[PDB]
């Protein structure tokens, strides 16, 4: 498929949102609340990039 | 030093470091399907030491 870059981009997005995650909880284990804000604020960004490449993919689909 | 191919697929804002922590994947993770990454941490202060954590071996050689 042409839009295939798509497809991979989404997942090293999804990588990064996993990794995001796991630090958030790890930090969450650790009771790190100045962790928890730093990964948390960045996990929002990281998870919107990945919504955005999602409606994307959606479009062509259509 | 690092003899593999990556792919940075993003970067952390550290707490007490300007330098953000790089995440990068095998370039071959989806030709090869190599599941490899590494995470890159350099230090504003300390000015020749290098941080790396590498998660999984390749599922392949190192190139040329
Ligand atoms: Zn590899």
């Amino acid at each position: 498929g042409a839009g295939a870059a798509l497809r991979q981009e989404i997942e090293d997005k999804q990588l990064m949102v996993n990794n995001l995650t796991d630090e958030l909880q790890d930090a969450i284990d650790e009771a790190n609340p100045a962790e928890i804000a730093n990964t948390s604020q960045q996990l929002r960004h990281a998870r919107a990039d990945l919504a955005d490449l999602q409606r994307r993919f959606a479009v062509l689909r259509n | 030093g690092d003899l593999w191919t990556w792919r940075k697929y993003g970067q952390k804002d550290i707490l007490g470091s300007r330098f953000p922590r790089g995440y990068y994947r095998c370039a071959y993770k989806f030709t090869h399907g190599c599941k490899a990454t590494k995470q890159v941490q350099r230090s504003e202060t300390d000015s020749n030491m290098l941080a790396i954590t590498y998660l999984s071996e390749h599922n392949h050689p190192r190139p040329t």
